[PDB]
């Protein structure tokens, strides 16, 4: 024989304070028992399990399932109970590669390592916890007791221990063959390279010889799977990639669940199909989660769906990453808080696409949303390519500088250039830093009675202009906004406004251009029509002239 | 050489913190650093039976070209037992903040000479990720005291005191304070003298060591020149209605801090409904009230005390043109320090780099004065900060922070 290196075992423990499983083995038909005994006899000959004495107090139930349309039974050891009691492991597969970050490969070979899976031994001190029992015919003898010597399928730790054991084996081969890439998925190794097919197939044989070192055999009859690969919802080709076919169903009436499945497909498609939109369709899912309830599609939802079918009419493909070239990211505003982007290196050849949605919130504006989309794309780009793309943004350089120099928060956008493709992001209003000479000064105030919800809003000016409006179904905060709205309505193009509302200033100093409050939206529309607006704050109830007068008028 | 037993706090598992995205340059640098650390025995590869994790990244200390590995042990430091076994603590030296020069030394490399408790090593696990997760992340744990872990200066304290005994005995007026990986050395000497005592101190370590990659560096402070920000009111000959409104607004805010502030007579100047730009003559009654408020504002705030059992809180305001104001306090309106910066430091067009530098300088001041770091209230959106602060970080410690999403009115009064 040729000596083989053993595969180091991973020490395994149960969670602190817990003991192994002691699950009762139901009874089984005489037919199932005979099948399990033959299966387990084969496994024992192969070294996968071993018979144990009666001292072991642990047990996990075993089942026999009929492999459909066949007379052959299959065994199932149900480790659900042991898994609850097994320690947590490091899971390497949490983050999966995105196809847009892969490199193009001339050749990609697949190797089956299904048999290597059973050369991975289970920690000797943990095997006792995997005990199971085949019931005896008619329950007239003791059941046959086995435990596992290898990683059991369905046990919590098997995926992580298998992968970590294969990786350890493969590390020296990968390190000393930097002209190939190796990726493990399920029971297969995927080996890619840019070598001429002859050299490539030589590397493959060298890899097979390396794996023999550990006694791991790979089928000679080479794998049936070949490019394109169907993998994690993608199609991988040697020089391009895409998502597996997206088929939006036809349906006369839509259910909650159907809309959730539709949006899921649209989200999945949005990573290469440019311009997918889902706001109006996701609006129909607001609040409710009765999976069988039917929702009428708004006319806005039917247009959005009509547009998406058009986008999805024919295949689109992304290209792979070329590390020798810069990454470019271009963003567009779509409306209703929706933003779309493309990431490319050569013009008209996207690596991937995507979208971003306005966060839920009371007030917002386009510049903040653009900034947030940039931060998302930057982070996604670090993940996939390890670097920030250069940005092409629909906002003028002068607009950005005005924004970030005057905004109360620190904000930043990495290297970027203006792309002149409407609609452009702009500043709709800008408040003065100093009072305006010659402009009428409006002192505004409002108040409401907390019980009867009745209030008043109004203003008084240095020219003697005055107004007080009575209001119903209102609050202190609503009347304070209403007062500012009236002053804007009734003033010329330049106006000084004096308020004591800290609430109103928190809103306006955040500079919104769209709001969930129609009152704030009315204020925004008035501000856009002005030439100059200076907003001044004073503390309430301190005898400040002007403010004192109107406070009395509105709290009456 | 023998390990000190270490445990976590009762009923508390190890850190399981996600590794955040790293740029290609930072990954390459960390792979090179960790390959060497592994050869030197400082770290060792680990298996999948270790589920713990702490984020890692890389920085460039101020004024150097070489990458330094930085592990973010903030979570582990919260979960690690407290170290009072030999000493209830190191009473913070109040004289450090009063020296004319204080140099900061990176002595963290010395910690690598002490083994780490075999049973605690698993909790220092970290991952070097790969671009696009194309290869499994490289998993390590520490075999020696790690840089950035609060237990490292505690376990090494006995060894540090012994290394420095000859230098302290020979220079008794020097204040030497250790915080995490940093050594703060304060003197009242002329800087030329000072730099030479610092170099003397390096040799004691080099001598004991027999090489530390960043021990040669030195961050020079001058805390005796640190400036504060009392409340000041304008001195004008012509007061507009708007000027007086802003004055009454600021005085109203000050009255939360100072008891005897009054605005009655100043408000009374605005009687009527006047244009904002109209000039108002001050009455004698208003001038007096104003002068009396000036005098109040020259006194310290009453009942202000530091309590080492309470968190320090740091607030920062962007004032524009590269200027930043900040306040450190434990109770509202009881500021223990206030300040103002103006040096963007290679950041005249990057707000976020400026804020990141401000955070580090404020943390440094907090370490010197009270011996611990404050919790920051940062004027920035979480996503922006989280995306960029690691690109400009140059300290070997990391403070805590939260985010301010509503504009404070108080910005106007610290202007
Ligand atoms: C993540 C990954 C999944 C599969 C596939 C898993 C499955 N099923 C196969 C391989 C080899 C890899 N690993 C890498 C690493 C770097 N570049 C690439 N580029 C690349 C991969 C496949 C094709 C094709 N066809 C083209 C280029 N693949
Ligand atoms: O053989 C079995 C199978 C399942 C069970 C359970 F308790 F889970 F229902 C018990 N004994
Ligand atoms: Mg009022």
């Amino acid at each position: 024989m040729v000596p083989i290196s053993p595969i180091e075992t991973v020490p395994v423990k149960l969670k602190p304070g817990m003991d192994g499983p002691k699950v009762k083995q139901w009874p089984l038909t005489e037919e199932k028992i005979k099948a399990l005994v033959e299966i387990c006899t084969e496994m024992e000959k192969e070294g996968k399990i071993s018979k144990i004495g009666p001292e072991n107090p642990y047990n996990t139930p075993v089942f026999a399932i009929k492999k459909k349309d066949s007379t052959k039974w299959r065994k199932l050891v149900d480790f659900r109970e042991l898994n609850k009691r097994t320690q947590d492991f490091w899971e390497v597969q949490l983050g999966i590669p995105h196809p847009a970050g892969l490199k193009k490969k001339k050749s990609v070979t697949v190797l089956d390592v299904g048999d290597a899976y059973f050369s991975v031994p289970l920690d000797e001190d943990f095997r006792k916890y995997t005990a199971f029992t085949i019931p005896s015919i008619n329950n007239e003898t003791p059941g046959i007791r086995y435990q596992y010597n290898v990683l059991p399928q369905g046990w919590k730790g098997s995926p992580a221990i298998f992968q970590s054991s294969m990786t350890k084996i493969l590390e020296p081969f990968a390190a000393q063959n930097p002209d190939i890439v190796i990726y493990q998925y399920m029971d297969d190794l995927y080996v890619g390279s840019d070598l001429e097919i002859g050299q490539h197939r030589t590397k493959i044989e060298e890899l097979r010889q390396h794996l023999l070192r550990w006694g791991l055999t790979t089928p000679d009859k080479k794998h049936q799977k070949e490019p394109p690969f169907l993998w994690m919802g993608y199609e991988l080709h040697p020089d391009k990639w895409t998502v597996q076919p997206i088929v939006l169903p036809e349906k006369d009436s839509w259910t909650v669940n159907d809309i959730q499945k539709l949006v899921g497909k649209l989200n999945w498609a949005s990573q290469i199909y440019p311009g997918i939109k889902v706001r109006q369709l996701s609006k129909l899912l607001r609040g409710t989660k009765a999976l069988t309830e039917v929702i009428p599609l708004t006319e806005e939802a039917e247009l959005e769906l009509a547009e998406n079918r058009e986008i999805l009419k024919e295949p689109v493909h992304g290209v792979y990453y070329d590390p020798s070239k810069d990454l470019i990211a271009e963003i567009q505003k779509q409306g209703q808080g929706q933003w779309t982007y493309q990431i490319y290196q050569e013009p008209f050849k996207n690596l991937k696409t995507g979208k971003y949605a306005r966060m839920r919130g009371a007030h917002t504006n386009d510049v903040k949303q653009l900034t947030e989309a940039v931060q998302k794309i930057t982070t996604e780009s670090i993940v996939i390519w390890g670097k920030t793309p250069k940005f092409k943004l629909p906002i003028q350089k002068e607009t950005w500088e005005t924004w970030w120099t005057e905004y109360w928060q620190a904000t930043w956008i990495p290297e970027w250039e203006f792309v002149n493709t409407p609609p452009l992001v702009k500043l709709w209003y800008q408040l003065e830093k100093e009072p305006i000479v010659g402009a009428e000064t409006f002192y505004v105030d409002g108040a409401a009675n907390r019980e009867t919800k009745l209030g008043k809003a109004g203003y008084v000016t240095n020219k003697g202009r005055q107004k007080v409006v009575p209001l119903t179904n209102t609050t202190n905060q609503k009347t304070e906004l209403q007062a500012i709205y009236l002053a804007l309505q009734d003033s010329g193009l330049e106006v000084n406004i004096v308020t004591d509302s800290q609430y109103a200033l928190g809103i306006i100093q955040a500079q919104p251009d769209k709001s969930e409050s129609e009152l704030v939206n009315q204020i925004i529309e008035q501000l856009i029509k002005k030439e100059k607006v200076y907003l001044a704050w004073v503390p309430a109830h301190k005898g400040i002239g002007g403010n004192e007068q109107v406070d009395k008028l509105v709290s009456a | 050489i023998e390990t000190v037993p270490v445990k976590l706090k009762p009923g508390m598992d190890g850190p399981k913190v996600k590794q955040w995205p790293l740029t290609e340059e930072k990954i390459k640098a960390l792979v090179e650093i960790c390959t060497e650390m592994e050869k030197e025995g400082k770290i060792s590869k680990i298996g999948p039976e270790n589920p713990y994790n702490t984020p890692v990244f890389a920085i460039k200390k101020k004024d150097s070209t070489k990458w330094r590995k930085l592990v973010d042990f903030r979570e582990l430091n919260k979960r690690t037992q407290d170290f009072w076994e030999v000493q209830l603590g190191i009473p913070h030296p109040a004289g450090l903040k009063k020296k004319k020069s204080v140099t900061v030394l990176d002595v963290g490399d010395a910690y690598f000479s002490v083994p780490l408790d075999e049973d605690f090593r698993k909790y220092t696990a970290f991952t070097i990720p790969s671009i696009n997760n194309e290869t499994p992340g490289i998993r390590y744990q520490y075999n020696v005291l790690p840089q950035g872990w609060k237990g490292s200066p505690a376990i090494f304290q006995s060894s540090m005191t012994k290394i420095l005994e000859p230098f302290k005995k020979q220079n008794p007026d020097i204040v030497i304070y250790q915080y995490m990986d940093d050594l703060y050395v304060g003197s009242d000497l002329e800087i030329g003298q000072h730099r030479t005592k610092i170099e003397e101190l390096r040799q004691h370590l080099l001598r004991w060591g027999l090489e530390p990659p960043f021990l040669w560096m030195g961050y020079e402070l001058h805390p005796d020149k640190w400036t504060v920000q009392p409340i000041v009111l304008p001195e004008k000959d012509s007061w507009t209605v708007n000027d007086i409104q802003k004055l009454v607004g600021k005085l109203n805010w000050a009255s939360q801090i100072y008891p005897g502030i009054k605005v009655r007579q100043l408000s009374k100047l605005l009687r009527g409904t006047k244009a904002l730009t109209e000039v108002i003559p001050l009455t004698e009654e208003a001038e007096l009230e104003l002068a009396e408020n000036r005098e109040i504002l020259k006194e310290p705030v009453h009942g202000v005390y530091y309590d080492p059992s309470k968190d320090l809180i740091a607030e920062i305001q962007k004032q524009g043109q590269g200027q930043w104001t900040y306040q450190i306090y434990q109770e509202p309106f009881k500021n223990l320090k206030t300040g103002k910066y103006a040096r963007m430091r290679g950041a005249h067009t990057n707000d976020v780099k400026q804020l990141t530098e401000a955070v580090q300088k404020i943390t440094t001041e907090s370490i010197v004065i009270w011996g611990k770091t404050p919790k920051f209230k940062l004027p920035i959106q979480k996503e922006t900060w989280e995306t960029w602060w690691t690109e400009y970080w140059q300290a070997t410690w990391i403070p805590e922070w939260e985010f301010v999403n509503t504009p404070p009115l108080v910005k106007l009064w610290y202007q």
